[PDB]
């Protein structure tokens, strides 16, 4: 179950928790998480590595 | 209590074998298929 | 008493307003709620929102148009095979990529995996029609 | 032909999703559901 | 049982989504969480 939760988190964002699982690229997910905290997403794409 | 804290999803997923995650390296919390208990090594330290 | 305090918090959040806490007011995206009274208990009906009918799309994080990277304002770039569109995050609705839909930030050599395309402003056809 | 059986639990259906670095699933339809909850 | 209800709430909010409650999911602005199993318990790794 723990492995399933980790799989869903790292491949689907939070969208699997409310309905059907949708794949999404991982740094795109990180961009949405910065948009969650009031940071504009272009901060991430300049500084990824 | 154990069921209501863990049983939250109704499909069992799996990560793809390719690790093209843009630079992130989740090698320490992913399960390790070289062990009879398919656990991450963090879980192994927790159990030891 | 512990159950009663939990039910009180459920009424004070899920019913009198909209909560963003996932799986606090039922499974899905929460919209609203109604209470009903039962002998020594309460029964909530949560009205929630669940999407369906998903499709496959190719994406790109940014667009280098004139040497400048455009980032989508709210939503995501998608491509259906031939063109590029901006859509929001939870309903498929394509639009033409505008100056109104993106904004300019930095130079397009740093971001990994940018995709060349065009950006339509309404202002050049507006000027050239009068020209 | 009815009788009593014993079995190992099945946790749930296995479901592998096609992850890539450049693919996004976007919903098109939606449903409004009502769920009950008793306290 | 009280502590287990707290754990289930933390699993449902910190892991499955992104909460805006300050210091619910660890110190700092919350980004995400990963769970790990443990003997009779769970261990969250909050990324902030
Ligand atoms: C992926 C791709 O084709 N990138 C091109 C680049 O090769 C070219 O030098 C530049 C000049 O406009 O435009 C862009
Ligand atoms: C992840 O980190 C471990 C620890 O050094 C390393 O052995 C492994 O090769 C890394 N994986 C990748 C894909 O870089
Ligand atoms: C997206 O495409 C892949 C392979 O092209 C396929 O396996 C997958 O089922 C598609 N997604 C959907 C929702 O059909
Ligand atoms: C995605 O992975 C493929 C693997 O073949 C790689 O060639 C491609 O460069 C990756 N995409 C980006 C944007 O780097």
């Amino acid at each position: 179950y723990t492995s399933a939760l980790l799989a869903g988190t790292i491949t689907s964002g939070w969208t699997f928790g409310a309905g059907p699982a949708l794949q999404i690229p991982f740094p795109m997910q990180m961009a949405y998480r910065f948009n969650g905290i009031g940071v504009t997403q272009n901060v991430l794409y300049e500084n990824q590595k | 209590n154990t069921q209501e804290v863990f049983a939250q999803v109704k499909q069992i997923y799996k990560t793809p074998p390719i690790k093209d995650f843009g630079g992130f390296n989740f090698s320490q919390i992913l399960p390790d298929p070289s062990k009879p208990s398919k656990r991450s090594p963090i879980e192994d330290l927790l159990f030891n | 008493r512990a159950s009663a305090n939990l039910a009180a918090t459920k009424m004070s959040e899920c019913v009198l307003g909209q909560s963003k806490r996932v799986d606090f007011c039922g499974k899905g995206y929460h919209l609203m709620s109604f209470p009903q009274s039962a002998p020594h208990g309460v029964v909530f009906l949560h009205v929630t929102y669940v999407p369906a009918q998903e499709k496959n799309f190719t994406t790109a994080p940014a667009i280098c148009h004139d040497g400048k990277a455009h980032f989508p304002r709210e939503g995501v770039f998608v491509s259906n095979g031939t063109h590029w569109f901006v859509t929001q995050r939870n309903f498929y609705e394509p639009q033409i990529i505008t100056t109104d839909n993106t904004f300019v930030s930095g130079n397009c050599d740093v971001v990994i995996g940018i995709v060349n395309n065009t950006v339509y402003d309404p202002l050049q056809p507006e000027l050239d029609s009068f020209k | 032909s009815q009788s009593i059986i014993a079995y190992t639990m099945s946790l749930g259906a296995e479901n592998s999703v096609a992850y890539s670095n450049n693919s996004i699933a976007i919903p098109t339809n939606f449903t409004i559901s009502v769920t009950t909850e008793i306290l």
